[PDB]
RNA sequence: AACUAUUCCAAAAGUUAAUAACUUAACAUGGACUAGCAAUUUCGGUUGGGGUGACC
RNA sequence: CUCGCACACGCUUACAUCAGUAACUAAUAAUAUACUGAUAAUUAACAACCAAUAAACCAAAACAACACUAAAACGUUUAUUAAUUACAUUGUUAACCCAACACAGGAGUGCACCAAGGAAAGAUUAAAAGAAGUAAAAGGAACUCGGCAAACACAAACCCCGCCUGUUUACCAAAAACAUCACCUCUAGCAUUACUAGUAUUAGAGGCAAUGCCUGCCCAGUGACACCAGUUUAACGGCCGCGGUAUUCUGACCGUGCAAAGGUAGCAUAAUCACUUGUUCUCCAAAUAAGGACUUGUAUGAAUGGCCACACGAGGGUUUUACUGUCUCUU
RNA sequence: ACGAGCUACCCAUGAGCAGUUUAAAAGAACCAACUCAUCUAUGUGGCAAAAUAGUGAGAAGACUUGUAGGUAGAGGUGAAAA
RNA sequence: ACCAAAGCUAGCUCAACAUACUAAACAAAUACAAAAAUACACCAAAAUAAAAUAAAACAUUCACCUAACAUUAAAGUAUAGGA
């Protein structure tokens, strides 16, 4: 084979030992007594160094099997920056749900109702777009890590302004950089989603179930799509150290127990750093299932069974120009079998909130052909976002 | 063009080319230092 | 290293010429050490082994200026020390074989204070002497206690 | 061609070259890139109380000096250890094996301030 | 300087290219496997175009064949058979299992060594005959190579066939690729110049006869 | 001459039948061969100024 | 009149206050940022110093929506352990550096054309000669090697040589020299420092120059493969005499000799030995100039490339108008 | 022995190119910053051991340029000017 | 009459004797880019001296040419040398 090491760039082998050491029953004379190198004397062989009192920083790193939580079974862990290849297919397979193209009819009815809109909707959203893309920074061209949390927080403020007409939005709160762990078994391999989120919305009251029993029964005879040469494991991180304990970021007796919306941010300049949209959808499927499974095992217990009360978790993934929307309904804990009831997931894909933005006025043949501001606008994306925020009330 | 300005000063280049450490990494520079000591130089190197 | 004339005529070109010995990688068995050493050797060295009737015989019979090797001096020092100490670690299971090996080389037996210096260079000898004479300095308390005890014994024996 | 006779100083070099003037370090670089100073490396100054202590920095001119006898190891032994050793030998209780009762210490590493490694600065 | 006329090129990242076509993930299952081709991209290091190939829990960049496209299925095997195999354009098979008139690329020299020969864009060798458990192929330099029949080779011609017909517009493109201009020294031609007609050199054999 | 590519012989490792024949993985020594890369040295004198022609 | 402010690099107290200058420094005084003496000074938030070990990562920066080729610097989260505890150290001046000098030279980056920086004249007189500028009757290149320089012009064509952008003799030569795309030869079947982390559509050693028409003959010598025969010129290189003939001039032709073949296509008094200012036409009033023709050039000639061609050139020569102190002839 | 702080060529790490014409960031075009030095005049112990003034060529690339490293004289380097 | 001139000392040179030979100062920092207390290493090495000159050139050769063996003679002898 072709080994990927280079003989020069690798660390050198030790020099071959002096011929005095090969003589049996002979004491070598070395320069260890004068504690410095001397030509003509043999090189001394020292035992491996043993610092009898231990130091934290300057000691060697302990091995991985020395850790108390080390186990022989390799668990596959999903964190924030893991990428999935066939992202929707791997998400549907490892999550055991069914993909639905539209948002639910309750969500569309909430969006399309004219009574649920703000005062001057188009004016405030266009001003929010201009504020995020151009106005909020001293520089002429703000970077994406600046304008993406700004546009997300501005949309959260815009849908938060509805609390005077609907005084049930005060049952919610935002949370940051929490520790999430959800471990389960899916067809003889051990999976675990573990890490953090960008910003997570929680509420006092749970979200009502959104899918009908006819949809649940028609989900039963749905066959999961399979893909042969790639294993569904691929893209996750192999780990031999973990804990089999479902850990949400909130402890017992928390006044806001049920998460209502997750928010996913892609804040990076370069194209290879940001997620592909399929990878972004996969990330929201598996994180939303992690939060939903944390809910449905904290409220029910470690036994694996179908859920008579479904758990509904929503999420919004954001690039800063192009949005993805998810409503995920969890119905089933016993994911070891492939024949039982599958859960549900509604995904709106690639909702463009604006086409392009011009930060500086473009001039062709000494006249202004296009003015400052965003080109193209679709308010249906904001309508879906507002329905996803207002779904509790 | 115009000449006389071949010396563009840089302390990094000066201490890396004519430094004490650079003199003592090579036996020839060591012999340079011994010749300067035998002559009795006030400054052996830079 | 030397000079030579091309075509063996005196009036021809003077040429710098190096002559190098032919080298071979051969393994040699020493009966005293019971070890196989992979030593780069010469055909003259092998001829001298065959003439001196043994590898051990060749090392113990040919002196320093004929051997000219620090490895050869170390080998001679090791086996001469082995013969001087008469160590049981040659063959722990076969005393008859051990006596049979040491019977043949009894002509070169030299005592212990002589046998451990034959293969040492000057720097190794200086380091060995410094290590043997390496003493921590005695505290002046011990010297003063011995002086005071001598004074007290002299005062006690004078009464 | 610069100045060879001038001493090499942190004032002379670029922003990269930062050399101390001889002070002692009091800490290390922590987690956030900041400097974490160790209180244990700080030289705790040891001061007595001088209010109830009577002495002056200048000596009376009429006060006589003395014959200069430098302190000697023999004199220190004869003043400190010799009465105890002489008393124990005249009483028969002298022990050559154990000298710890007379002020002698076999190994320095037991005590707080060593002498040959010079553990204490001043 | 040991090789003249190299330098001043564009910044290039190097892609880790896996040359061994048959590489199982784990030693528990040493059987033949089947992988999926995701994308075919340009590589600045070589004249060929490479392809990302995923199977199991790993991906490898391999050298792409002529019509390998996005989302393809490629079979790698070591199984030699007396009914041979029906060779597609993607499959990797040992030379003992291939038919007689097979066009091949990425030819492995020693069993287990890895693919070394026939790597440039558009170049393909051809299997000639299989005698006494030994394969003989013809290289793009029209030289016969004698190899053990269990060496794995990939059937087909390397992609980017029109690399030979690619025209360089200017000296600026040569400096973009990194080829410095030749020296201005006028050297008179010696006896080495001229149209040398030489007979074909004999078959180069890597089968060690005991 | 050194060095770099060949080739041959010797050295070296060995294999054959009851002395002769044959082979050389990487180094590697000695003596030769073919070439490159090259090493040292020089540009006889008269000339109605040198060069050409001529002469010694 | 406008090279300002600051930072990086570099210099090393030359900076600031007070006092002195007979003399030393300013190429001269006045006094002082450039001499003398004493005393003080630049205070960190800015900058330096400022964790590794495993793993998920193919998907450019160009307002980046999405694309092109030459394939592109710039980091996250997951796990393991990272002394835990106010105040660490270092650079903070300047009118400054490299040029022997207080030198009309050289000097990287960020914002400005002034809101900041400075002074061409030491005082007279207004000779010649010299440098720079402005203006000029009539004429408009008649001056000169050349329309060099200058000008109210800032245009239109023909050649030579190189295709072109580019590069070179730093300090006398920027070109017709070199390189270059394209076209050709040779030499190589291959693994851990070049070539190359490549594999004959590849990589080196070279030649000639894009493109278009083409590249005629020869292995006799000298090289190179073959280790002797034999093969090679897009290898080093070479490609004929003598004599007579058709209605003169010439020679389609023939005789004979030597060679490896006897210079083919093309072009041509040319950047092409000398004759030469070869002969003729146009241009001019006049031309050894220039362009177009004739052409043995007995020493042109085909990748040491031959011919033409668009575009190109601070290259080398020509003509037309326009323009002018170049000049008549200076003021 | 000492020299690649100038220069010749590379390896890193960075930084600049405004306006105008065009489907074009096309080794296109006008012209700044910027880089060279075509021609002329001064200068010739000069401002200067190669400069000043006018005029010129490129100016999105085979372009300049900051910092740092490397190649050393039987040599290095060279779009050959010895 | 200016500019100028004059000293006798600092100190060196050659030997001899002579212990036996890298002086003085080391409180701190010194081979990070020397004079900067403080962290998981790598460390190290040898291969003939050559030529300018003389042989009126220059090829074999050319005393001394950084290898302790001294003086009186043998002796500028035998020998070695494009002899
Ligand atoms: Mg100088
Ligand atoms: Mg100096
Ligand atoms: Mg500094
Ligand atoms: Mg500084
Ligand atoms: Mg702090
Ligand atoms: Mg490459
Ligand atoms: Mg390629
Ligand atoms: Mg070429
Ligand atoms: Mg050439
Ligand atoms: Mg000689
Ligand atoms: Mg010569
Ligand atoms: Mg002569
Ligand atoms: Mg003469
Ligand atoms: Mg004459
Ligand atoms: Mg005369
Ligand atoms: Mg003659
Ligand atoms: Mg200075
Ligand atoms: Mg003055
Ligand atoms: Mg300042
Ligand atoms: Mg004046
Ligand atoms: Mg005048
Ligand atoms: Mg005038
Ligand atoms: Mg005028
Ligand atoms: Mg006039
Ligand atoms: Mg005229
Ligand atoms: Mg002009
Ligand atoms: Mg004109
Ligand atoms: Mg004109
Ligand atoms: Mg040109
Ligand atoms: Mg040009
Ligand atoms: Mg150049
Ligand atoms: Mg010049
Ligand atoms: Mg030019
Ligand atoms: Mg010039
Ligand atoms: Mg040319
Ligand atoms: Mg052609
Ligand atoms: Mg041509
Ligand atoms: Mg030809
Ligand atoms: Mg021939
Ligand atoms: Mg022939
Ligand atoms: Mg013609
Ligand atoms: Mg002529
Ligand atoms: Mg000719
Ligand atoms: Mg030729
Ligand atoms: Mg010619
Ligand atoms: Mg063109
Ligand atoms: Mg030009
Ligand atoms: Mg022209
Ligand atoms: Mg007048
Ligand atoms: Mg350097
Ligand atoms: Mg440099
Ligand atoms: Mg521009
Ligand atoms: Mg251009
Ligand atoms: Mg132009
Ligand atoms: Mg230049
Ligand atoms: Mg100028
Ligand atoms: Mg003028
Ligand atoms: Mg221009
Ligand atoms: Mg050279
Ligand atoms: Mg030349
Ligand atoms: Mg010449
Ligand atoms: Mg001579
Ligand atoms: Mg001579
Ligand atoms: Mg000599
Ligand atoms: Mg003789």
């Amino acid at each position: 084979a072709y080994e990927w090491g280079v003989r020069s760039t690798r660390k050198p082998e030790p020099p071959p030992l002096d011929r005095v050491y090969e003589i049996p029953g002979l004491e070598p004379i070395t320069y260890a007594g004068k504690m410095h190198f001397m030509p003509g004397l043999a090189r001394p062989v020292f035992p491996p160094w043993d610092p009898g009192w231990t130091h934290p920083k300057f000691r060697r790193l302990p091995p991985l099997h020395e850790h108390p939580l080390y186990k022989d079974q390799a668990c596959y862990v999903f964190h924030q920056r893991c990428r999935l290849l066939e992202g929707v297919k791997q998400a549907l397979w490892l999550t055991k749900t069914q993909l639905i193209e539209g948002l639910p009819e309750k969500v569309l009815r909430l969006a399309d109702d004219p009574r649920n809109h703000i005062e001057n909707q188009d004016e405030r959203v266009l001003n929010a777009i201009s504020h995020a893309r151009l106005w909020h920074s001293t520089e002429d061209i703000p970077k994406r890590e600046t304008y993406c949390p700004v546009i997300v927080d501005s949309l959260i403020q815009l849908c938060k302004s509805q609390i005077l007409k609907h005084p049930s939005l005060a049952r919610r709160i935002c949370a940051q950089n929490n520790t999430l762990s959800a471990t389960w078994n899916r067809e003889s391999i051990l999976l675990q989603v573990h890490g953090s989120s960008g910003a997570r919305l929680n509420a006092k009251d749970p979200l009502p179930p959104v899918a009908s029993q006819e949809e649940v029964e028609a989900t039963k005879n749905h066959v999961l799509e399979t893909f042969y040469p790639i294993s569904p494991t691929m893209g996750l991180q192999e780990c031999n150290v973990y804990d089999v304990n479902d850990d949400t970021g909130f402890q017992e007796g928390y006044p806001y127990p049920c998460p209502h919306t997750l928010y996913f941010l892609e804040s990076a300049n370069l194209r290879p750093r940001r997620f592909q949209p399929d990878q972004l959808r996969a990330k929201m499927i598996l994180f939303a299932f992690g939060s939903a499974l944390a809910q449905a095992r904290l409220l029910y217990g470690n036994d694996s069974k179908v859920l008579e009360q479904p758990v509904v978790v929503q999420s919004v993934g954001t690039d800063g120009r192009l949005f993805q929307f998810l409503v995920l309904q969890l119905n089933t804990t016993d994911l070891a079998s492939d024949e039982g009831v599958k859960n549900l997931a509604w995904v709106d894909s690639d909702q463009l909130l604006y086409q392009h933005f011009w930060c500086l006025p473009v001039i062709k043949k000494k006249v202004v052909v296009e003015p400052v501001g965003p080109i193209g606008f679709q308010p249906e994306t904001f309508r879906k976002f507002l329905a996803l925020y207002l779904h509790g009330a | 063009k115009a000449r006389g300005n071949e010396y563009q000063p840089s302390n990094i280049k000066r201490k890396h080319k004519h430094g004490w450490v650079r003199r003592l990494r090579t036996p020839t520079g060591v012999q340079v230092i011994l010749r300067r000591m035998h002559k009795g130089r006030k400054s052996l190197s830079h | 290293l030397g000079h030579r004339y091309v075509n063996n005529d005196k009036l021809s070109k003077r040429v710098r010429k190096v002559w190098k010995p032919q080298l071979f990688q051969r393994e040699l068995y020493s009966e005293i050490l019971d070890k196989r050493f992979t030593v780069t050797v010469t055909m003259r060295t092998l001829d001298l082994i065959d003439q001196a009737c043994g590898f051990d015989f060749y090392i113990l019979k040919t002196p320093k200026e004929d051997l000219c090797s620090k490895f050869g001096m170390d080998l001679k020092r090791g086996m001469l020390l082995r013969l001087a100490r008469q160590d049981p670690q040659l063959h722990p299971d076969d005393p008859a074989r051990r006596a049979a090996i040491y019977d043949r080389y009894k002509a070169f037996v030299i005592p212990e204070a002589e046998a451990e210096w034959v293969g040492l260079t000057l720097d190794e000898a200086v380091e060995k002497q410094r290590l043997l004479e390496e003493k921590d300095p005695i505290p002046l308390f011990k010297i003063f206690v011995e002086e005071l005890l001598g004074q007290l014994q002299q005062q006690a024996l004078s009464e | 061609g610069a100045d060879r006779m001038s001493k090499w100083t942190s004032k002379r070099g670029p922003r990269t070259f930062c050399k101390g003037r001889g002070a002692k370090g009091t800490g290390f670089h922590g987690r956030d890139g900041k400097f974490v100073q160790i209180k244990e490396m700080i030289p705790e100054l040891v001061v007595p109380e001088l209010a109830g202590f009577k002495l002056k920095p200048y000596v009376n001119y009429r006060a006589p000096e003395g014959t200069d006898t430098p302190l000697t190891a023999k004199q220190l032994f004869l003043e400190t250890a010799a009465p105890a050793i002489e008393k124990d030998f005249k009483a028969g209780t002298f022990d050559p094996e154990h000298l710890e009762k007379y002020g002698f210490e076999p190994t320095q590493e037991g005590k707080l301030f060593q002498l040959y490694p010079k553990n204490f600065p001043r | 300087i040991q090789v003249h006329g190299i330098g001043g090129g564009h910044k290039q990242r190097y892609r880790m290219i896996d040359f061994l076509r048959f590489r199982p993930e784990h030693e528990s299952k040493p059987g033949p496997f089947e992988e999926k081709v995701i994308a075919v991209r340009y590589d600045p290091c070589r004249s060929a175009d490479i392809a990302l190939v995923a199977g199991g829990n790993r991906k490898r960049w391999i050298i792409a064949t002529e019509n390998m496209k996005a989302g393809d299925t490629v079979l790698n095997s070591d199984h030699i058979g007396r009914m041979a195999v029906a060779a597609r354009e993607g499959d990797a098979h040992p030379l003992g299992a291939l038919p007689v008139g097979t066009l091949i690329n990425n030819v492995e020299s020693e069993p287990g060594r890895g693919a070394q020969y026939i790597r440039a864009a558009g170049t393909c060798g051809v299997l000639l005959r299989k005698v006494n458990g030994t394969a003989i192929i013809q290289l793009p330099s029209k030289r016969q190579m004698q190899v053990l029949e269990t060496c794995i080779a990939t059937v087909g011609r390397v992609s980017n066939v029109d690399h030979n017909k690619r025209v360089i517009g200017k000296a600026g493109r040569n400096r973009w690729l990194g080829k410095r201009p030749n020296s201005g020294l006028w050297q008179r031609k010696g006896g080495w110049a001229g149209r040398k007609i030489r007979p074909l050199p004999p078959m180069k054999s890597y089968v060690k006869l005991p």
